């Protein structure tokens, strides 16, 4: 469903944007849904049909003669910049920050959400240029680390005095 | 469904005057309200979603404001040419729905209009009919009085008027009256008169001619 | 990327309309859902319906089971049908891509085309020349035009001198005459220093019957 802050992200980490929560996954594991990461496959075929091939993609059998075998992004999602985004964000850029799925309506719609320092900017087609502050909210129940601010998003890293599989 | 109502049907204001437009939902579809442009018979024009996002390419004059069931699109500085009708959209929940329109004219001093007169052609005779065209040119405001008058006989139901959209430089209007005959009645009068009464002129205006000159 | 509708513009009453949206310029598949929306006479936006790739379909539920909408991926272009039409059915369609980036909206639409449910034939114009005269003439400035009169069904596009005269054409929107046919007439206003100099054409094409006119107007001298 929808990543809180109490979603388990089974073989991830939780991360927080400026208007949304996901989980990312671990060594080169890829997304099977929002909150479950799995080995990737690397070549599709019989053997591999149903397994994940990359972020909400997995191998099926395509009709026809011969019958053939691809990497096809699952419901509602199709691949643009070689990764499969939902129908929702086809043409959207938000700059920088992720388009992510508003459903509290009927209608899902496409929305901007941002690298911490970002919100999305009425100014300019709600691209995340515009300057605004984001509170963590990550509980980052591990004795030793806290929420910081990596690479542009939040997430649960080792406190401001330790280093790296417990932080020390 | 979700009804959207516009207030007001139609508006007049000037340049540079600032001008507002209101959409009521009548259920809330929170910010997820568009905003349309479209010139008489047209292609509409995106100009706002998100009740306030500005699409891009449309001047900065352009705003919008709201949430729920009430919203706003503004002109800040109205322009000749953004007369149009503007129109609300929705799609939060099927089925899609618009707004009835909001029809913007552009006010303006008012104008005299030029009258011209033209005679029936020579091979539209030929068939039997006699059609004669007065014109009026450039003019504001819109509400005009032509009648036809045959050797100054007042005539009724025999002619049809067509205005054109605003201009979109000088806001003005223009004004064709065609008056149809036989070509056994065209031919039992002389003086064909078209006459216009207007605001900008201080009398009525008379252009006429001689059939066969 | 450019929307263009295409269709018959006159369908008898209880007859099918049928228009198809081609895409160019680029994909059907840049957006996942595409829509029709109408405009009868004077009246205001309706949303027709709505497909996605996928062939979802959402209509217009004043439409009833009468409408329908298709769309074919490798053809780059996608269809309407609206079966059993009745007057109320006379509008201008439109296509429109939707995109659903902060709610669902129309951000790209084709040029429209008009439909006309009538059981009148078609009827292609006469075009009669509104010459100019002393009784046209204001300032430096004469008008002179073209009467385009007693044709069916809607529309006709007038041109002047094969599109090259475009400042100062006024093409008045048509009146339907007592007969059932529609007339307008074009005026445009040029020098009149020129009327000895420049010739003067209209190019009356009325697409429902397949005819283009080409009226030279001249000049009159009285």
């Amino acid at each position: 469903a929808k990543v809180t802050v109490d979603t388990v992200c089974k073989r991830g980490f939780l991360i927080q944007m400026s208007g949304h929560l996901e989980c990312k996954c671990e060594n080169d594991l890829v997304l099977v849904n929002e909150e479950t990461c799995e080995e990737k496959v690397l070549k599709c075929d019989e053997k591999t049909v149903n397994k994940p091939c990359g972020d909400f993609s997995k191998c099926i059998k395509i009709d026809g003669n011969p019958v053939s075998y691809a990497c096809k992004c699952n419901l509602g999602y199709d691949m643009v910049n070689n990764v499969c985004i939902p129908n929702e964000c086809k043409q959207v850029t938000c700059g920088n920050g992720k388009c992510i799925l508003d459903t509290s309506n009927p209608v899902k719609t496409g929305v901007c959400s941002c690298n911490i320092g970002k919100v999305p900017n009425v100014q300019d087609q709600n691209k995340c240029s515009k300057d605004g502050e984001t509170k963590c909210s990550l509980k980052c129940l591990k004795e030793q680390e806290t929420c910081k601010a990596v690479d542009g998003i939040y997430k649960c890293d080792c406190k401001d005095g330790f280093i790296i599989s417990i932080c020390t | 469904d979700i009804q959207l109502t516009q207030s007001p049907s139609f508006l007049s204001a000037s340049v540079g005057d600032r001008v507002t437009i209101t959409c009521w939902a009548s259920q809330g579809i929170n910010s997820y309200l568009a905003w349309y442009q479209q010139k008489p018979g047209k292609t509409p024009k995106l100009l706002i979603y998100a009740a306030s996002t500005l699409q891009s390419g449309v001047p900065s004059r352009f705003s919008g404001s709201g949430s729920g069931t009430e919203f706003t699109l503004t002109i800040s500085s109205l322009q000749p040419e953004d007369f149009a009708t503007y129109y609300c959209q929705q799609l939060n929940s099927y089925p899609c729905s618009f707004g009835q329109g909001t029809t913007l004219e552009i006010k303006r001093t008012v104008a005299a209009p030029s009258v011209f007169i033209f005679p029936p052609s020579d091979e539209q005779l030929k068939s039997g009919t006699a059609s004669v065209v007065c014109l009026l040119n450039n003019f504001y405001p819109r509400e005009a009085k032509v009648q036809w008058k045959v050797d100054n006989a007042l005539q009724s139901g025999n002619s049809q008027e067509s205005v054109t959209e605003q201009d979109s430089k000088d806001s003005t209007y223009s004004l064709s009256s065609t008056l149809t005959l036989s070509k056994a009645d065209y031919e039992k009068h002389k003086v064909y008169a078209c006459e216009v009464t207007h605001q900008g002129l201080s009398s009525p205006v008379t252009k006429s001619f001689n059939r066969g000159e | 990327v450019q929307l263009q509708e295409s269709g018959p513009g006159l369908v008898k009453p209880s007859g099918t309309l049928s228009l198809t949206c081609a895409v160019s310029g680029g994909s059907i598949s840049s957006s996942h859902w595409w829509s029709w929306v109408r405009q009868p006479p004077g009246k205001g936006l309706e949303w027709v319906g709505e497909i996605s790739l996928s062939g979802s379909t959402h209509y217009g539920p004043s439409l009833k089971s009468r409408v329908s909408i298709s769309l074919d991926k490798s053809m780059n272009h996608f269809s309407l049908r609206l079966s059993s039409v009745t007057a109320a059915d006379t509008a201008v369609y439109y296509c429109a891509r939707e995109s659903r980036f902060y709610g669902a909206y129309f951000d790209y639409w084709g040029q429209g085309t008009l439909v006309t449910v009538s059981s009148a034939s078609t009827k292609g114009p006469s075009v009669f020349p509104l010459a100019p005269s002393s009784k046209s003439t204001s300032g430096g400035t004469a008008a002179l035009g073209c009467l385009v009169k007693d044709y069916f069904p809607e529309p006709v596009t007038v041109s002047w001198n094969s599109g090259a005269l475009t400042s100062g054409v006024h093409t008045f929107p048509a009146v339907l005459q007592s007969s059932g046919l529609y007339s307008l007439s074009s005026v445009v206003t040029v020098p009149s220093s020129s009327l000895g100099t420049q010739t003067y054409i209209c190019n009356v094409n009325h697409k429902p019957s397949n005819t283009k006119v080409d009226k030279k107007v001249e000049p009159k001298s009285c």
